[PDB]
């Protein structure tokens, strides 16, 4: 079997909410060392890399590794059945296609219940290995959505210039064009720059946009970026794990 | 646009 | 001549917001002892009994009994010109074919005045009999609007199962299934008066009209027995009270 | 070259928020004495007239008169990507054909700046002539609001008659009818929670709601509104702007 | 589904 | 419903 019990359910909904809109089907690498979910969007432009490490559980046990294929879409709409102050327990009987999730309200006297069919999906993941960066920008996570939404009142493509001082993202429109200086600072409200030396990209804010749906999870993201390879935008999941967003650049 | 599908593989 | 005067018109309000979604037309039979409507959808399958007792009213004055057939949505979009703390005046002139609606607004002094054309309805209507039912389930009207939102994600129909120790909600649909249980625990508690166990089944589509009345009550209780329609019975505080009959399947 | 810095940044986005839906283009004026806009929506019913004095800003330069020719959805979009507490600077180069915002967040961090392209607008601006009104209504912003929209549930037009006691808002529709009667009022806690009536003689007007809700968006701008109608000439809306300037609507009435 | 017209009667 | 075209000029 495989049962897994999370006290502040509310993480899990919040996770949902960040994918579903990204990517309908998902692959669930439940083991020992906790959940793993690795996806690209219909389109292959980003990848989303979510984990939650098994310490970070009240409970959590998990006999064989499991590949669960669940429709995000079916798992949102459930855990939209769920409160937030719920305690949320997941269990998968190894040898069935389904997976039951139990909503207890935090008191007693009210315990929903649900259950959902499983898929078969191909888990053929991609190869991501850790890397020094050329810039490390640490912001606020609203920041940094009030700044992509922002952008795309403007234009389509947003472009991040990252100096030791601050950080510049530019966008052109057809109506005119705009640009925001976000400089380092002296908690979370606080901006950070780790820089081995200038970058400047460009990436679709099509796509910036659905990652910032990662916003309530984290007081802070980190954006990482080299020349002419992806940008990782990590919503940090205190505690837990956290949730990277892979975007491709342009030219 | 580019791919992301293009730096991590199998 | 028929003149009433609430003092707490948003009670007023929030009845229309539960029936104009439910029925365009409807019979208001106006009387001595107060105020009552009763109409079914179009469908025939719900069926709706609102009462609120002349004593309830700030002012009450009623010659003879009445039948003023009003299309509901007309006065809904009347009442929405009606601030929450306006005190509501209904006067219709028996010898007229139109019912008048005055908000005064206690503090500003602004007072809206509108006129409103009446229908001729056949008042003829149900013969709901009282009766001891076999489970009577009262819980906060809250999370009977929570719960039956929930399962419309999930299906069509939940299944009311009903014991000594709790009350469950149960659905299946196309992508799952699912079962929520209320155990026994003012208006925060969950308790059940059980002659003996009930299982139904009822469409969501319309549970979740119902709770539409949400608004009106701390509490809700729902009345069932063995093949015979739900009662779910909002209270309207020290005025009256808004009943939905809904039929049970095969 | 003009530069205009504006401390309380907010009262620049509240002002777009009332235009941008009733007016896409128009033509701002530039001079020393602050900054006019006149327009008519597309219908040729409506006219709005924004003033902002100079006075009111706290840095204002302006060498020659300017006539910056502004799409009004596009200046919406772009005080959109501004804070509330922002303090807004707008720049123009006079021998250019750009007008460049900049939105310093009053605290930390940041600074947006951006930078709009102008479109060359030859405007006939009309000349409205100040008069003496028959009836001057000041009431609360929000209770003219309240009432516009209320009355669009009944009816397409609303009659506005005005006498000494107070002021009668009515409308006719499919559905029924119905008459709002404010009354004048002494006993409040709270200047611009009255409603006050200075009233040569009365006047009865018609006007369609359509417009009176396109006007009702400049309600955050102010406390109170006040209404200047006179026998079969044009309704006057004015919002006052506190310590700054005023956005006057007009709207002509019917038969 | 059952008719609520089909329990009770004018 | 006149028009304001017809109450002021130019």
């Amino acid at each position: 079997m495989f049962e897994a019990r999370l006290v502040q359910g509310s993480i899990l909904k919040k996770v949902l909410e960040a994918l579903k809109d990204l990517i309908n089907e998902a692959c669930w690498d439940i083991s020992s060392s906790g959940v793993n979910l690795q996806s690209m969007d219909s389109s292959h432009v980003s990848l989303v890399q979510l984990t939650l490490r098994s310490e970070g559980f009240d409970t959590y046990r998990c006999d064989r590794n499991l590949a669960m294929g669940v429709n995000l879409t079916s798992m949102s709409k459930i855990l939209k059945c769920a409160g937030n102050e719920d305690i949320i327990t997941l269990r998968a009987e190894d040898n069935a296609d389904t997976l039951a999730l139990v909503f207890e309200a935090p008191n007693q006297e009210k315990v929903s219940d649900y259950e959902m069919k499983l898929m078969d999906l191909d888990v053929e993941q991609l190869g991501i290995p850790e890397q020094e960066y050329s810039c490390v920008v640490k912001m606020p996570s609203g920041e940094f959505a009030r700044i992509c939404r922002d952008l795309s009142h403007i234009g389509d493509a947003v472009v991040i210039s990252c100096a030791k001082d601050g950080v510049k993202f530019s966008a052109s429109g057809e109506l005119g064009n705009g640009n925001i200086k976000l400089s380092q600072t002296s908690e979370e409200e606080a901006v950070t720059i780790e820089m081995n030396e200038p970058v400047q990209l460009t990436f679709a804010l099509r796509y910036l946009n659905f990652f910032t749906k990662a916003t309530p999870l984290s007081s802070t993201v980190t954006l990482s970026m080299s020349a002419d390879v992806p940008l990782v935008v990590e919503y940090k999941i205190a505690d837990m794990g956290h949730l990277k967003y892979y975007l491709a650049p342009k030219i | 646009q580019r791919r992301v599908t293009d730096f991590f593989a199998r």
